[PDB]
């Protein structure tokens, strides 16, 4: 049994068959699998022919845009000691990775960058989503616009003396026009002052009613000095039609933060085609757990 | 419980004397034992009651079914699920509860399947109980010279025991004094023959002598005395019951087949598991990811729904058998019948109809024929001689049967008669051409009758003579023609009497062979006028000593009778010969008749010949011919009583058509044990307790139902309700039919394993988003595939099953490598490719092209990366990309159903084409319709994103698996074509299951 079914010397069999059987079975499987591969490849090529290169056919799973930030928090918590420098390194390395893409050296010349209104403005349509006109042009976004969080002055960005920053960003969607709330009698409390129509407002607060007192002065930095995103940077034409495109950014400094205590800060954007979700905690808003323990 | 010392042939101390036995047991022949001594022995040896069986509690085998191959793998799956949950609960806050649910469910699957296996492995055995209902409650013992009726359990060795006609023998006794005592050894001899028990010794074999009464038998008539030689588990019936309860059950063929594939399935399961677990850590995967892998792979490989499918399939065929009059006690016996190649059946009451009619008669050196037709439309037999009248008196008087009360309306042949079929046939013939037997019987009062004796082989009685001028006594007796021929000296010829010279003795021998060769059973009738001078009208001839002259009687004539065969008997024998089942006729009539019945039913095919037939055709002695030139053979019981084991092995190894005559159903067991030894499944047909040790050791025991006793039926595995023989053939056919369907269903269930295993494998080798989750798998093997697999049982035959030879157990199996090459190698591969197709389509339409999917998993699963760039530059949050992955799982599951359509259609037939067999199976059609409705329901019902995680699909996706399905259908169609045109070629020895 054990030995025979492995190698017998009368019928010159290995494992059960001779050399011509193993060869016929192997040849059959090779031809069969080869045909299978060729058929799958053909059915995938017709699929490459069924889609367009300038636009995703279905855009419903990304209708309400998200709200992400610059620091990379494992559990949406920012905890670091003001003494030990090797505590906020994982954060700065990220912040830096994000801002390192807005360097002026990258944005230079007429192509493909264009100087836009230093003050929030309206939408700008560079035509349709075609290849007729060459590579479209995107507006320039300078670093310096973010005043105290730019890594140009205090590389660390704040984390050095108990005053961290948080660069918020709106998720890039093709053909998405941001629509802010109008001036009518129904509008949140916060939004009334500084109603620049052309700006999408971002406003942070405290999750619980208690924490209000323990959170100090939320100082926002942005284009024009407003706490929002200028409508002139929209819409987005997609990578293929707008490589070298920069999305606006908004810096948030959490000055006067109570020491040695976990603070839950929820930031939220307001607008018409903006809707939140009780399941996705990053759709339109975002949560951060800051704790500057020193 | 030494079995070898119980397998040996019984020995005894019968050949002794009355003085030599009391000393051995310390007793008195006229006073018995003393009460003090009796109690001293009652405490020394133990009670006279069969020991109860060793038993098996029920939670033991239920807990056993919970641990067996597929259940251990599913157990480690539940354990892994809880491990991953513990890790999540101790490492992260707000831990989703998905894993704890999946684990509780896996444990539920194991617990429920266990129930299906418990239902399949039932062992309803209450043997010893049936035996216990045997021994009467109280025996009659004589102690200190007094008669007392005491609890039979209190009988010991040595005391005196008295029996009376109607009571059961309480233990093994040594008869010391009898008075016309007769016993019914149906349990050891297999025959209702009334053997007389005499104090004298008569045979070297203890079972044949008369000075020994045996437990498990009854004294039919007379009274007797005896010393107790054996009691308790030591009696004869004690070794019979202890042997029946002792035989280790074993493992039925279908069980061995179910084991072989759990071994193969587990092989590929551990090979894929231990290997990818080592691979996961060779690539840097953390512990909470590898645990999820391990689980997905174990579930993917185990067919969570198979075993329960088999259990149902088998239940359906058992219901079909009960519709065809075959009731099966143990679920797996349904398949044991098909794998049978040797049958040990009986002729009385199974092949034949046992309803006897008087066919021919011998008298006045002349054969006479009687009308044997329902409406009595024929020729009379010349009722004008005195001989016939004397014959009518012999048969009408020496007969104990009588028409059942209230039959004054039915005809003379269709009325009910209480008694044996021979006395009934004789009574009907006499009542037919001799008028009312009730007056013929009251016209001659029966004085003394000596019933049939297994030793005397005759029934006799002395009635008064209605003769008004002759106030003498009449004696009549009937029996086998040879025995009766040896007891006469005159012949009633045309009325007068004549001597028995050899001329008429030879005419009687030729008449005997004439009626015997006709397939009829012949009986001899004789009578004698007792001289009223030596036996006056007042003398009483008590049935004790020789009061009647046994010899010097007057033979009047032979009387034959007909027992025709059943409708399907010739067809059934032909069916058995066509399949290859060795039939063996075992009965208890004369070989001269046995040969005729053999030629009449098929056992002896028209052309085969025995050694005696050759010696008769070549008028040469029998010792000259070579036994190889004889295909059939008639083995006599006496020559069986004196035969060794190896000789029997050679007898069964060298002959194709064996017939056993003059056989006592004990020997039967010997023949059965000789048939199993050579390597073939064995079935048997029985009616009483002598067959109990034979039905228990046979692979399958077929017991009769109407005529059978509680013991025989309760100890068998299959029961017949019509006592027919065609049902045996139907059983064999249904046993084959349910086998080919199991093969088809197994290939079905297996084929879908590949499209469930491959997504995981590419998940680790190529790093693409998970294509098929674990909950979706359980929704495929436990949901959509169950009904179709169950329907595959209702498939009819393709060719003729009752024509091929029995399957070989050592070479042909249920799950070979050909099936693995089809399900795991070809069909499953195409199904997996179709699933991946629909997958890539869903992702490509939403923005993730195939070039950007390779390498994204690390970030696609990252719960803190709310910006994942796709092929077009869009940023996708975590929950948004997860919703798409789930919709890809839903479409993958639907693709599986689409390809399963063509798989269920190509699995419907194994060789034949679909345009030949046909889609006449309504269950399969219903399976397809339900299989589709369930998938649509699971996807479109609101709130299914909270429970099963399945999102709705867009009407253009449902058509991504259609081409693969049609291709599967065309490939298998051309496959099942070359097999039909090229028999024995490559496609057959490579892909023919
Ligand atoms: C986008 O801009 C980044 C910053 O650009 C600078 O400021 C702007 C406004 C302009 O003036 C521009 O000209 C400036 O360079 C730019 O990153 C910068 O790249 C340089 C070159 O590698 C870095 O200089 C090196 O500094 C290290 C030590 O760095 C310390 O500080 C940083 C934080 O700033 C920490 O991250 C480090 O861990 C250290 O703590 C020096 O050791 C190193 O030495 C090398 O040069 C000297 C001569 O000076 C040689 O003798 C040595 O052998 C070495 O070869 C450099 O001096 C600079 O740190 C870095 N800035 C930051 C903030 O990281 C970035 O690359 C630009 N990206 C693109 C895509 O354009
Ligand atoms: C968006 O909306 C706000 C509010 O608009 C007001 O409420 C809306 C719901 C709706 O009903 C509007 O019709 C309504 O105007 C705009 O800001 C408001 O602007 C007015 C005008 O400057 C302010 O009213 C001022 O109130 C002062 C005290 O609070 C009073 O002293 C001011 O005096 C001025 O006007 C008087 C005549 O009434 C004149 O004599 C004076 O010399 C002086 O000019 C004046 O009455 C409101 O306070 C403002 N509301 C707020 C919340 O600040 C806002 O401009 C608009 N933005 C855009 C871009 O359209
Ligand atoms: C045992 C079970 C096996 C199961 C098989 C599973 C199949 C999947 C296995 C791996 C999947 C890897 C990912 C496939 C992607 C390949 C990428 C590729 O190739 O990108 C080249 C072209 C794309 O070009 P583009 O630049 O225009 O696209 C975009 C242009 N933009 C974006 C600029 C506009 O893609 C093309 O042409 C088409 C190439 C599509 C890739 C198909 C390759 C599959 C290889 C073998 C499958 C056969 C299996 C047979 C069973 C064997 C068992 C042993
Ligand atoms: C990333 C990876 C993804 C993979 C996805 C696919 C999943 C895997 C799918 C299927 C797994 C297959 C596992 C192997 C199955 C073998 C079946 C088997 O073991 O069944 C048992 C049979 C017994 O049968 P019986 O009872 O009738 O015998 C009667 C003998 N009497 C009567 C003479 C005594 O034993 C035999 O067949 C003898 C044993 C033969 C063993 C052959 C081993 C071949 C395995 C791999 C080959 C790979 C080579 C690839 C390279 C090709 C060159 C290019
Ligand atoms: C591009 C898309 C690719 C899709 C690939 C997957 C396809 C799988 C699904 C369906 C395949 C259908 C194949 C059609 C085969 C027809 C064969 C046929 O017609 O052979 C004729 C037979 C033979 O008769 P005979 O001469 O033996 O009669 C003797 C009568 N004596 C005895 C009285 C003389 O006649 C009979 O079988 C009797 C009449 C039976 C009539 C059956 C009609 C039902 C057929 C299919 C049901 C639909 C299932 C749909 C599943 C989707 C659910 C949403
Ligand atoms: C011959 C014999 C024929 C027999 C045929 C029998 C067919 C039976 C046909 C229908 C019975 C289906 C059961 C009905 C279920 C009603 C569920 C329901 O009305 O849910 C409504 C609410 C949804 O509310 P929402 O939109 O505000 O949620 C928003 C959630 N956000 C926003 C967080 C995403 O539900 C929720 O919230 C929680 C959802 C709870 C999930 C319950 C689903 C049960 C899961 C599996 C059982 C299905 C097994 C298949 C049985 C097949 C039998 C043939
Ligand atoms: C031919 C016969 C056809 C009929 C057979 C039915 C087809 C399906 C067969 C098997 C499916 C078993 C798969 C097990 C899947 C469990 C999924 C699971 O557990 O997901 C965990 C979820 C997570 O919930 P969460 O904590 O995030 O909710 C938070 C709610 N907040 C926050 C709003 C309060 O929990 C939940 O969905 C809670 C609800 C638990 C759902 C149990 C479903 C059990 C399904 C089948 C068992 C019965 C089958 C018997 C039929 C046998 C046929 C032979
Ligand atoms: C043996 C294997 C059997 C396989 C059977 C497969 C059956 C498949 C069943 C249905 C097919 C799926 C339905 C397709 C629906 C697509 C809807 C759609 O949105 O389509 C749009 C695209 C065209 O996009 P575009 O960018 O060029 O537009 C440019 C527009 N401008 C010029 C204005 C810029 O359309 C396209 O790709 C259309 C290209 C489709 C080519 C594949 C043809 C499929 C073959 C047969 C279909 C079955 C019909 C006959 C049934 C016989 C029953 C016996
Ligand atoms: C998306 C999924 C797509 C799947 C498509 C699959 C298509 C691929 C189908 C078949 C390709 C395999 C062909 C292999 C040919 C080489 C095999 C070979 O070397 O074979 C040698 C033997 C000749 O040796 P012998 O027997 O004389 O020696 C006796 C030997 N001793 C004595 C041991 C018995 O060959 C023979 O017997 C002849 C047997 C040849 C095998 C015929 C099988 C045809 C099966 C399917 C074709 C139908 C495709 C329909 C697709 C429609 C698409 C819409
Ligand atoms: C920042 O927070 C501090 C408290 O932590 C505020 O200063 C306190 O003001 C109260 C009077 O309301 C004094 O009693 C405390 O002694 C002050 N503490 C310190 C550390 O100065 C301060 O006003 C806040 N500043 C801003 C801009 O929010
Ligand atoms: C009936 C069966 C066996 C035929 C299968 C044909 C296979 C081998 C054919 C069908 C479609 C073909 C592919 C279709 C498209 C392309 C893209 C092109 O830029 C290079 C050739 C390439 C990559 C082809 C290679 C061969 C291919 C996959
Ligand atoms: C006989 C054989 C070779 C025919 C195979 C036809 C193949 C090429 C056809 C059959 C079904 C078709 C697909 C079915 C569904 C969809 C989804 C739709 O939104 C875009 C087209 C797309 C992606 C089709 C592409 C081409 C396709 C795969
Ligand atoms: C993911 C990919 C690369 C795995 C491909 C695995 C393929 C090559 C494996 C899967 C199943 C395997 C076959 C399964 C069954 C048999 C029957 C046996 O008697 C000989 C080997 C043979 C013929 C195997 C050959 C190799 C095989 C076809
Ligand atoms: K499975
Ligand atoms: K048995
Ligand atoms: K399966």
């Amino acid at each position: 049994g054990w030995k025979k079914f492995l190698w017998d010397s009368e019928k010159k069999e290995f494992l059960g068959r001779t050399g011509s059987s193993w060869f016929k079975i192997f040849l059959f499987y090779l031809i069969f699998y080869g045909c299978l591969a060729g058929i799958f490849i053909g059915t995938i090529q017709v699929l490459l022919l069924t889609l367009s290169d300038f636009e995703p056919k279905y855009q419903d799973r990304v209708a309400p845009p998200g709200l992400s930030h610059a620091p990379y928090a494992i559990k949406t918590e920012i905890s670091f000691s003001i003494s030990n420098p090797k505590s906020y390194e994982s954060f700065v390395k990220s912040m830096h990775k994000l801002m390192d893409l807005y360097n002026e050296s990258s944005q230079a010349g007429n192509s493909p960058f264009e100087d836009c209104s230093d003050t929030p403005a309206d939408y700008i349509k560079r035509g349709d989503l075609d290849d007729s006109q060459g590579q479209k042009k995107a507006c320039r976004f300078s670093r310096m616009w973010l005043k105290n969080c730019s890594g140009l002055d205090d590389t660390t960005y704040g984390y050095a003396e108990g005053k961290p920053c948080v660069v918020a960003k709106l998720n890039r969607i093709i053909g998405f026009y941001p629509k802010p709330l109008k001036n009518t009698t129904d509008l949140p409390e916060e939004l009334q002052a500084n109603y620049n129509q052309y700006v999408l407002p971002l406003r942070c607060a405290a999750k619980r009613e208690e924490d209000r007192e323990k959170i100090g002065s939320i100082e926002y930095f942005g284009l024009g000095g407003y706490a929002g995103f200028p409508l002139q940077y929209y819409p987005y034409y997609g990578k293929r039609l707008q490589k070298k495109y920069l999305q606006p950014l908004l810096a948030i400094q959490f000055t006067n933060l109570t020491q040695n205590m976990e603070l839950r800060i929820e930031c939220k954007v307001y607008g018409e085609n903006i809707d939140y979700s009780e399941k996705d905690r990053f759709r339109g808003r975002f949560e951060v757990k800051i704790e500057v323990k020193s | 419980d030494l079995d070898e010392l119980k397998k040996e042939v019984s020995m005894d101390d019968h050949k002794l004397s009355l003085d030599e036995l009391h000393n051995k047991y310390g007793t008195d022949l006229t006073r018995g034992l003393t009460n003090a001594r009796a109690k001293e022995i009652l405490a020394r040896d133990g009670p006279n009651s069969l020991t109860p069986p060793p038993t098996t509690p029920e939670w033991i085998k239920f807990c056993r079914q919970l641990f067996g191959g597929f259940s251990i793998l599913l157990w480690i799956g539940a354990i892994l699920c809880f491990l991953a949950y513990g890790i999540q609960a101790a490492t992260e806050d707000e831990p989703a509860n998905d894993n704890l649910y999946l684990g509780v469910v896996l444990s539920t699957v194991v617990i429920v399947t266990g129930c299906f296996s418990y239902y399949q492995e039932a062992k309803s055995s209450r043997i010893m109980d049936s035996f216990k209902n045997m021994v009467p409650q109280q025996a009659l013992v004589i102690r200190d010279g007094e008669k007392s009726t005491i609890n039979a359990e209190f009988v010991v060795a040595g005391d005196l025991v008295e029996v009376k006609g109607g009571d059961r023998i309480p233990a093994d006794l040594r008869i010391i004094s009898a008075h016309g005592c007769k016993v019914d050894n149906s349990s050891l001899t297999g025959e209702s023959e009334p053997q007389t028990r005499s104090p004298e010794f008569s045979s070297e074999n203890p079972l044949e002598t008369r000075n020994i009464a045996f437990f498990s038998t009854n004294c039919v008539e007379g009274t007797a005395r005896g010393v107790v030689v054996y009691t308790g588990d030591r009696t004869v019936m004690g070794r019979i019951a202890t042997l029946a309860s002792g035989l280790e059950v074993g493992r039925t063929p279908i069980a061995i087949e179910i084991e072989h594939f759990i071994h193969i399935i587990t092989g590929v399961a551990v090979f894929l598991g231990v290997s990818f677990f080592i691979l996961s850590l060779i690539l840097g995967y953390s512990w909470l990811e590898a645990v999820i892998f391990l689980i997905g792979i174990i579930v993917a490989n185990v067919p969570e729904g198979l075993l329960a499918t088999v259990t149902v399939c088998l239940t359906l065929t058992a219901k079909r058998m009960a519709r065809k009059n075959c009731l099966v006690k143990n679920l797996e016996a349904v398949e044991t019948l098909g794998s049978t190649s040797t049958i040990c059946s009986d002729k009385t009451g199974t092949l034949t109809q046992n309803r006897m009619t008087v066919a021919h008669m011998w008298f006045d050196n002349q054969i006479h024929e009687a009308d044997t037709t329902e409406n009595q439309s024929g020729a009379a037999f010349d009722k004008t001689s005195a001989t016939w009248s004397a014959l009518s008196r012999i048969a009408a008087l020496c007969n104990r049967a009588v028409f059942q009360a209230g039959q004054d309306n039915v005809p003379i042949l269709k009325r009910s008669v209480a008694g044996d079929a021979s006395e009934s046939a004789l009574l009907k013939c006499i009542e037919l051409c001799c008028g009312s037997v009730q007056g013929m019987r009251d016209r001659n009062p029966k004085i003394v009758e000596i019933p049939f004796n297994s030793t005397n082989k005759y029934q006799l009685s002395i009635h008064e003579n209605e003769k008004s001028s002759e106030s003498r006594y009449l004696l009549v007796m009937k029996g086998a023609p040879e025995r009766i021929l040896d007891r006469c000296s005159t012949i009633l010829l045309n009325g007068a009497e004549e001597p028995l010279k050899e001329d008429m003795k030879e005419a009687f021998q030729n008449a005997y062979l004439e009626l015997g060769g006709l397939g009829e059973r012949v009986l001899g009738f004789c009578h004698f006028a007792l001289p009223e001078d030596k036996y006056n009208e007042g003398y009483p001839f008590d049935a004790d000593e020789p009061n009647f002259p046994t010899t010097d009687l007057c033979f009047v004539g032979l009387m034959a009778m007909i027992d025709p065969p059943r409708a399907a008997v010739p067809d059934a024998v032909g069916k058995c010969r066509s399949a290859g089942i060795k039939v063996i006729m075992v009965t208890g009539d004369h070989p001269i008749t046995a040969k005729a019945i053999a030629k009449g039913v098929g056992i002896i095919s028209e052309g085969n010949e025995t050694i005696e037939d050759i010696a008769a055709r070549l008028n040469i002695p029998i010792g000259q011919v070579n036994p190889r030139d004889a295909k059939a053979c008639v083995v006599h019981g006496s020559d069986l009583k004196d035969l060794s084991t190896e000789v029997l092995d050679d007898i069964l190894h060298y002959h194709t058509e064996i017939v056993f005559a003059r056989t006592s159903p004990q020997q039967k067991l010997i023949i059965v044990e000789g048939c199993q030894r050579q390597g073939a499944i064995v079935a048997v047909t029985g009616d009483g307790v002598n067959d109990s040790p034979a039905l228990k050791k046979a692979d399958i025991g077929v017991a009769m139902g109407i005529s059978g006793s509680d013991v025989s039926k309760q100890a068998a595995d299959m029961i017949l309700l019509d006592d027919n023989f065609a049902s045996i053939v139907t059983g064999v056919e249904e046993g084959r039919l349910i086998f080919d369907n199991l093969k088809k269903s197994i290939a079905y269930t297996l084929t879908s394993n590949i499209p469930e295993i491959t997504p995981f494998l590419v998940f680790i080798i190529g790093n693409v988003p998970l294509p098929l989750g674990t909950v979706t798998i359980l929704c495929i093997d436990l949901g959509t595939d169950m009904v179709p697999a169950i329907s595959l049982a209702y498939e009819q035959a393709e060719s003729d099953i009752m024509k091929r030879q029995p399957r070989n157990p050592k070479t042909d199996k249920l799950v070979n490598e050909r099936l693995i090459s089809m399900a795991y190698g070809q069909i499953g591969m195409i199904q997996a490719l179709g699933g991946f197709f629909s997958y890539f389509v869903i992702l490509a339409e939403n923005g993730f092209l195939p070039m950007d999917l390779i390498g994204k998993r690390v970030r696609w699963d990252d719960r803190w990366i709310s910006d994942v760039e796709d092929s077009f530059g869009q940023q996708w949050t975590y929950e948004q990309r997860k919703i798409v992955e789930f919709t890809c799982h839903t479409s993958f599951f639907i693709s599986i159903v689409v390809v399963q359509w063509a798989d269920l259609i190509i699995c419907k037939t194994r060789r034949n084409s679909i345009f030949q067999q046909g889609m006449k199976n309504k269950i399969l059609i219903f399976g397809l319709f339900e299989e589709t409705a369930l998938a649509a329901f699971l996807s479109y019902c609101p709130g299914t994103d909270v429970a099963l995680r399945m999102y709705p699909l867009k009407p253009s996706w449902w058509f991504c698996a259609f081409p693969y399905s049609l291709i599967i259908f065309l490939y298998d169609e051309m496959r099942r074509f070359i097999i039909r045109r090229s028999p024995g070629g490559w496609v057959e020895q490579e892909t023919y299951y």
